[PDB]
């Protein structure tokens, strides 16, 4: 986080990008300054992906871990194959 | 056994066949078997004799590795009509027997063949009342005493989409519409088994009216000589409740024998193999029976049919009667397998509740049972937790009224059937009729195809013979390889050795593929079928 | 690279000739076959040898820029004869082959098809979900993780009057048709979906009853004998799930070079954008293949058919079957470039779904995400409600437990399809018959551009492409110029010519005029599309 | 009748309701005033969507009459935005069948022309018909684009 | 854009505006009204206040 | 229960198997180790179902015991006919 | 057909319900038991009005089939006593029609 | 006596013939199907009945 | 078999139960004893008082 220090766009920008409630992209820009630009877009990528991948943390206090999605081995399968969920149940752990 | 010589089965059906099809001819209009100069006709012959294929009669049933030299000329038997050879006529005549056989056995309208368009055409089917159907399958049993699980199957479950279960099998409803006709159910699920009830009991009015009381012949139930619906030589794949194979073995007076069980043998009519038999890899064929009433329970009692001599054969004619042609024929079959369905549903899913808080109704909560920390992979939580069919507390837990009745299935016997009094002029002693039967399966055909549950598999396998109930898109479920059973099996699918041949008697490819080119009707198609089996006797 | 594609491909289509003369007529009645104002006959006398002008056999294919025209002499086989060449015709005799070729199994009525008349005519298309089905690229092992957002969407987008959902183009109905034909609604949408595949599924029943199969010595494609519907490898207008690389180099023993994909050697099998991704600002390539849930690591996991040879002829079997003519032609298709869903779709502001309880439906008052306490413009939310509805907690905070198919744009593999084999002729050899494909874009009927809710210059672009649709109304693309292209040739609109030239990419324009001229029976123009262009090839 | 042997026809519901509106004498003047003030300016229309929604819903679900059908820039912005779900069943579907009939008529103009004869910067359409002739202008103008 | 002063006027909608508007006003309106509808100008000075 | 000691699958395994909540079958397996196997499976069969029958004792505090079930002796039958309780009642004893 | 030219005829609703119930095998043995034990006595029948009303009102608006149509001295009693409104509108109409 | 509208053979809350036995006196009321209620009915007797 | 009725003993100043879900109803789960009249009526589900 510090120091990069804060994406102002600009073309620094920084890889994550660890915010929520970004009234920031716009916001003003205003506009992008005098730099070459191209990526940018991808350094924006791997970081905006972290920007909620990390921002989950919570909402696992309601989940509901995954399932095998589907089944095949499934290291036993000799008395016990599976199927992975489709769970219309309305998941909140309450 | 049935896993190996098996499906690697086509391979050694290539010591063998890509020369395509000769009397294969079964599809057009009146002429490529009535014009002038052809290789394959010197065969399909006589009103005696009924010639067909085989080697220089290397003898016939038995072993595995045969020769090739030198032989003879012919005959061999068969017992219907519905089927005079191949094009004398291109619409009128049978779904004809659908505009001259039924008049005022009358005509139709919106609500019951309502009960017809959305239970046999399109694309929407199941998997765990699959489980519950083998919580279902056929003889008496003590499940004759309780109500609430499918009670609430209803309570959420007609409200789904005009297309639900169970209309091909042959045990889902008997002793229930024997006892109670007054207090559980409404009037558009309440009026479609009674009003279509007594005109196939007015079909009781339509296969013992138009013949005859005054003169009969030769002692087989009745007037048995019969023909093709009513006497003492039709028992069968009939593999549901109890009367008919020893219908082959406790009615009296004709001829001299043999059979097979594709197995071994000795017959006693004993019973009760006991607790020491859950029985999942080994070697025997003796017949289970399991609890008797006016019989008597335990080990012993005598073995006659469960019940009488009008219903179970009821099974067996209209058996030779109206489902596929219902179904778009949309469907098809295989076999199945028994250690996963055998158990993760008979205990561990009831533990400790804070129970007993008042009456249960309507679906959104942290209570009623299908939820979010008692399923993650590896056992028993998405076909009774996929599809919200949702239920109640007493039917699927407890442990001393569904442990009881399990498992010892399908070893089985290979026929020499004898149609009625119509082989006495010197044709047929060892000219036996095998004609072929079942002995312990399940009930599926469903194109849960594009369907991302059954991931091209694991559990269940194929077991493939009789000659109506088969099915067109196959080559997707039995395997080992890349592109096999179809590009040598595209028009009447790939054939076997051994249960009695789709050949050796009266059966070819018969309601599918000749009006698989003329499907007159819902219905006129349905006045000749309750007429569909003629012939030429005294 | 794709845009100033615009700039150097039409502005050498810069200055117009003085009479466009002899192939693109389209609108009059009959015996103008019979006194020429107008050309169509000295490039018209019999098709089967029919012999264009023809510059330098052109050493087809190379780069782009122009000389002036020398041909040879001639060969290439319009195996066609049945809208036979032409100009004398009316609409009784082949919406005809659809009303005497077809007699009786399942046909239509009041609610749901001229239904099909009061949903398929609006011009103002929606915005999230038809882009939900590019967050992903088409699922057997990605679609199993989700149920709540998309489909609960049109729960709410139900509740006012009769405006049903999820049908026309294939993307909403058979894998995950093969178990959601549901129930907690009220009433008329799916169940009759399931009435939307078994009618035509009478396909499945109406091009495997005419043929001669097993026709094989060396064992041919009869799956190139009697209905090129049925074989594999054609791949109808617009491009879908994975088997390409292995139906044209693992089918049989006579196949020989010509193929492309943009660039250099073939394609070489490195591996698949998963956790090792920056290939979004750079130049042309990667070819991703698959990475199952039942998978583990290795280097190349191996050759044999994916899914294989059924799902190939029936789904891509509405490409011939359903839409632009009771339509009168609205569905309009384009490929993409992949950025306003693959680099930009944010904003992160709500509180949690509140702490530790339930989730019912009804819509009222202020605290929320789909509430403007999270909706001014920037997220997905005020964005989202132009119409009348609600949202939830695990199905939109979504973008962080499924998304990650970011991407670039819209690929493909160019190549030259191969000889007709024994009917015969070959020795004039070098000029082969290519045929195309393309695999990440869209289609669209009619919408709103004189203009007040949606953008330009981020995520859309014209295409006029794959011939059987007729689209009069995309008047809105790309500015700074004259008055040139809407009131000088309403004769000739845009295409280009190579992923195919619908010369070389020859699909039809049938539905075009007569979908700007054909109406007596709401289903008979379909009758003009299943007996219009089959093979009589040899 | 020969021209429209089978072109899109208007279902009897939309015909009945549109006719009933056109023959209504108690048509509220509020609609006229709003159509005058808006004067078919798109930025003006898209600002009043809530009020127009409420007004049309109120006018229809008391007398089954479609409103704002007089102006082409007014049934249109309605049948583009207040056709999304602000309004119930018959309201918009009426607007929509109307406009479908309009486009079927346009396709009908495209019927009987011979594309082919564009002389002196004039389309074959405008040389054939009049409704597709650009020189001829609508009876009332809201914007200067037509000129 | 910027409304501005030097920026010249551009059509709000493309040419199909003219065709559709003309077809509507000259066919659908007279077909329903049957010569009862009348065209008038407004009094803005008496309306806006 | 002890000592055998606990089913880990493995191929011991032990006949009952006196558990509730086998979040165990998987769980992990992961996979089965190097032994012959065949039954194996039987041991899981018999004793898991025992783990069911003995897992009950209870749920009989709200049944509603079994019934005469039918018409049949019933060693008197000579001063009243026999009829069976098909259990449409919601068997709870509340 | 000649004899019954203008005479009274049975409306199709009663024909359908009657056909179902004679056709029926729902007919609970409790109904046979009651019919046998009552044995067509006015004093016996007129004692059991409440139970019989519950019986018929039940069996009808839950399967739309007419009960007790077997014995003649059952529909006379029903039409004479349970005709003023104890039964629903449709049932007494069917009985009156017979 | 009593008249049963239709006969079900398979009903087991009442053993067959517990309460009612067939005594048919008319050609109209003949019941080849109801005779299963008779105690001790074999194959020949019903099928000849 | 007609002499086995399992009507309960209702307390005085109490309302007669109507729905069969309460234990005081004669058709309730609690008061269905085998081989009675109640098993007949529930084996025909006639909601009776």
């Amino acid at each position: 986080s510090n120091p990069t220090t804060f994406s102002v766009e600009a073309i620094a920008a920084y890889t994550p990008v660890a915010l929520i409630r970004l009234l920031n992209a716009s916001g003003p820009l205003q506009p992008g300054h005098r730099v070459d630009i191209a990526d940018a877009r991808s350094i924006y990528t791997v970081g905006a992906a972290a920007s909620a991948a990390r921002a989950r943390a919570n909402h696992n206090a309601n989940t509901i871990r995954r399932t095998a999605m589907f089944a095949e081995t499934d290291p036993m399968t000799w008395l016990r194959p599976t199927v992975g969920l489709r769970r219309t149940f309305n998941p909140r752990i309450i | 056994t049935l896993d190996v010589q098996m499906g690697r089965f086509m391979e050694t059906w290539a010591d063998m066949m890509p020369h395509h099809p000769h009397w294969v001819n079964e599809h057009l209009t009146i002429l490529q078997f009535i014009a002038p100069s052809n290789p394959r006709l010197r065969f399909e012959l006589n009103p005696a004799f009924d010639f067909f294929v085989a080697p220089g009669d290397v003898d016939l049933p038995g072993p595995q590795r045969p020769p090739e030299a030198m032989p003879t000329v012919n005959a061999t038997l068969r017992i219907i009509n519905g089927n005079i050879p191949v094009p004398l006529c291109p619409i009128s005549f049978r779904d004809c027997r659908g505009t001259q056989l039924g008049l005022g056995r009358h005509t139709m309208t919106p609500a019951t063949i309502k009960a017809v368009k959305d239970t046999f055409e399109d694309r929407a089917y199941p998997t765990i009342f699959y489980m519950l159907e083998a919580v279902i399958h056929g003889n008496e049993r003590n499940f004759c005493a309780l109500l609430r699980l499918l009670t609430q199957c209803i309570r959420g479950y007609w409200e789904q989409s005009h297309r639900v279960a169970f209309v091909n099998n042959f045990h889902m409803l008997m002793y229930i519409t024997t006892y109670l006709g007054n207090g559980e159910l409404p009037e558009v699920c309440i009026n479609i088994y009674r009003d279509l009830l007594q005109h196939v009991r007015a079909l009781r009015q339509t296969i013992t009216d138009f013949t005859i009381q005054g003169e009969g012949h030769n002692g087989e139930t009745s007037e048995a000589l019969n023909n093709i619906l009513t006497d003492d030589t039709f028992i069968a794949p009939i593999l549901w409740d109890c009367d008919a194979l020893i219908y082959r073995d406790e009615a009296a007076r004709d001829r001299l024998p043999a059979i097979r069980v594709s197995g071994r043998n000795g017959y006693q009519a004993l019973h009760f193999v006991d607790m020491a038999g859950h029985n999942f890899q080994r070697r025997d064929n003796v017949l289970i029976h399991g609890r008797p009433v006016r019989g008597d329970t335990g080990q012993a009692i005598p073995i006659t049919p469960h019940h009488d001599r009008e219903w179970g054969i009821l099974s067996k004619i209209y058996y030779y009667i109206v489902i596929p042609a219902f179904s778009r024929g949309s469907c098809c079959t295989m076999g199945v397998r028994y250690d996963r369905l055998y158990p993760a549903l008979q205990a561990v899913i009831v533990p400790e509740i804070p129970a007993d808080e008042e009456a249960p109704t309507t679906p959104e909560d942290p209570r009623h049972p299908l939820h979010a920390h008692q399923l993650v992979p590896n056992s028993l939580n998405v076909y009774f937790h996929n599809a919200h069919l949702t239920v109640d507390g007493d039917a699927l837990l407890t442990l001393q009224e569904l442990m009881g009745d399990m498992a010892e299935r399908t070893t089985a016997i290979l026929v020499s059937s004898a149609p009625d009094a119509g082989a006495a002029t010197a044709t047929t002693r060892n000219m036996r009729i095998y004609d072929g039967a079942l002995y312990h399966g399940l009930i599926m055909m469903a194109y849960q195809a594009y369907d991302e549950t059954i991931a091209t598999g694991t559990f269940f396998y194929p077991v493939p013979v009789n000659p109506l109930f088969a099915c067109p898109e196959h080559l997707a479920s039995l395997r080992g390889m890349t592109n096999a059973r179809r590009v040598l099996a595209k028009m009447v699918p790939p054939i076997p050795p051994f249960l009695g041949a789709n050949h050796h008697a009266t059966i070819r490819q018969p309601v599918a593929y000749h009006v698989t080119h003329s499907k007159s009707d819902f219905n006129t198609l349905t006045y000749s079928l309750l007429g569909g089996y003629f012939k030429f006797t005294p």
